[PDB]
């Protein structure tokens, strides 16, 4: 029934939880599940992201937090090389 | 490692009840080993009838049967010796052989 | 990189520095006065066609990209052979990032340098992943990206 | 069944030596090429010409990987262009390739 | 393309951090539009995991890719298999025998 998204909304007890047993294992392994089109941090890209949006799964490892696909205005924004390298430095790659 | 002091007269069985449950084949695998162990031309004819009436089970005691071939013999023949005049006879027989006056050694001190 | 053991970064160039060093994408834990961080920013701003302007800047930059290609891929084989994966994804990825001139998350029909840039630039602004660009027809894609 | 090795110490006069040498064999049919790319695009390329003209450096990058190795039984003359380079410090790759 | 293009296979456990097995796969020019065969054997471990993956990668080219999840879901693994037979220590057979 809660609608305050606050951090002290009205009517809330430690009663509403109770902790539950967990534990840690070395003796068996689990796996993750990512997004299949997209990946799964929308951070940095908040407004492509509905509460409503459809997605697909993807038997994946997920990417860390600043993976460079999970920030792409960082990447993508930057103004193309338009009259540039013309007062370059030469050198030679001689190796390749 | 094995010592003529460690063999009694039923180390022998002793050290066959550790493949046979029951005791009385246990005495008879005993014994079967102690004519084994007697009557035998040399070596490996003795423990290939060993491993003939034991199996290719039980290696580990037949090679220490092997091993210790006289020691074990003797020293079961004399600690089972029922008589007293079977006792000096058998250490008699003993003290013939450097390797059983060694065990016969062994024994007292 | 001992190759770089020479490369020091002087103050005629710092300015210009630090207006890489608020726009390369991958952050930099060294102070821009020490050499390597230095090196950091001018192989992130080769990667991320940023126009540099000091001669000095410039000429270092080419050196570390033209150095970075061998020294990523011995990075990528000794991690490789030692059989670190993630470290090997990323090492491969900065070797294909070197070479291409491009950051991976750019539209890979950079890689074919026969395309105009504005096309391309369409199709990193209408950010949908590239595997979708698959399934289209080429009536479907030339009216995704208009 | 053969190939030439023609080492000169710069890369435009590389990519010169090449149309210079394209052109001169070219009644030959002699294909003359430069040294680039990637280790697969250099063995390739290796396997495909018989003028091969090339750095000091990527010629030794390609001995030193071995992506001549099938065909150093071909190569019969390498040519040293601008062998005053021992006296640069490109000097050991050159000290190096001889 | 070229005459070849580089392709990096690497199969790798669950948390993709231990390369099982890499090898380099040229797909040559002559030999596109047809399927390779590509037999490896990769090792499994006592906490048998739920995947490995196949990244098939470029050596040349961005964003060039393709994962696959080899899942080991259904995967019977077989029996470890019982101990070889013991050389017991047979004084050695006379041809008397």
């Amino acid at each position: 029934q809660n609608t305050d998204k606050g951090n002290n909304p009205k009517g809330y007890l430690p009663s509403h939880y109770e902790r539950v047993q967990m534990l840690l294992s070395d003796r068996f392994l689990g796996f993750f599940m990512v997004p299949a089109q997209s990946s799964w941090n929308y951070n940095f890209m908040g407004v492509r992201h509905d509460p409503n949006m459809k997605y697909e799964l993807q038997l994946a490892n997920p990417k860390e937090f600043y993976h460079e696909v999970h920030r792409p205005s960082h990447f993508l924004n930057f103004a193309l090389l338009q009259e540039g390298e013309v007062y370059s430095a030469d050198r030679e790659d001689l190796y390749a | 490692d094995l010592h003529p002091r460690d063999i009694d007269a039923f180390w022998l069985q002793r050290q066959l009840s550790r493949f046979y449950d029951d005791a009385i084949v246990s005495q008879k695998k005993a014994d079967e080993v102690l004519e084994i162990l007697k009557t035998a031309s040399d070596d490996r004819e003795c423990e290939n009838q060993l491993v003939l009436l034991l199996g290719f089970n039980t290696f580990d005691f037949i090679k220490v049967l092997r091993q210790h071939r006289m020691m074990i013999l003797y020293c079961t023949l004399l600690a089972s010796a029922q008589s007293e005049a079977e006792k000096e006879r058998i250490m008699g027989k003993m003290e013939a052989d450097p390797e059983l006056s060694k065990f016969l050694y062994q024994l007292h001190e | 990189s001992s190759e770089f053991k020479n490369i020091t970064v002087r103050e005629e160039e710092k300015l210009e520095l630090q207006k890489l060093l608020e726009r390369v994408p991958i952050p930099v834990k060294e102070s821009i006065e020490e050499p390597s961080a230095k090196i950091n920013v001018l192989l992130q701003a080769f990667i991320s066609q940023l126009k540099l302007e000091g001669f000095a800047l410039m000429a270092d930059m080419v050196y570390v990209t033209q150095s970075a290609g061998r020294l990523m891929r011995a990075i990528f084989e000794i991690v490789l052979n030692r059989g670190w994966a993630q470290l090997t994804d990323k090492t491969l990825n900065l070797c294909k990032m070197i070479d291409k001139r491009m950051w991976q998350s750019m539209c890979p029909l950079r890689q074919f340098r026969k395309l105009p840039e504005e096309v391309v630039k369409k199709i990193e602004k209408k950010n949908f992943p590239f595997e979708r660009l698959y399934d289209l027809n080429h009536n479907e894609i030339g009216e995704l990206i208009r | 069944d053969f190939k030439i090795i023609y080492i000169a110490p710069m890369r435009s006069l590389v990519q010169e030596m090449v149309g210079s040498f394209g052109k001169r064999l070219a009644t030959y049919g002699i294909t003359v090429a430069e040294l680039t790319g990637d280790h697969q695009l250099c063995k390739e390329e290796i396997s495909a010409t018989q003028i091969i003209v090339c750095t000091p450096e990527k010629w030794d990058i390609i001995t030193r990987k071995g992506g001549e190795r099938t065909y150093t039984q071909l190569v019969r003359l390498i040519i040293l262009d601008e062998i005053h380079l021992l006296h640069d410090d490109r000097g050991p790759v050159l000290e190096a390739l001889v | 393309h070229g005459s070849s293009e580089a392709f990096w296979i690497l199969v790798e456990d669950v948390d993709s951090e231990v390369i099982l097995h890499h090898e380099y796969f040229l797909l040559k020019a002559k030999y596109a539009q047809d399927e390779h065969l590509i037999t490896f054997f990769v090792p499994v471990f006592e906490p048998l995991p739920p995947q490995y993956f196949i990244r098939v990668v470029s050596d040349r080219w961005l964003s060039c890719e393709t994962q696959l999840p080899v899942s080991f879901r259904h995967l019977i693994l077989p029996e470890k298999y019982p101990p070889p037979t013991e050389l017991l220590d047979l004084q050695p057979l006379p041809v008397s025998a």
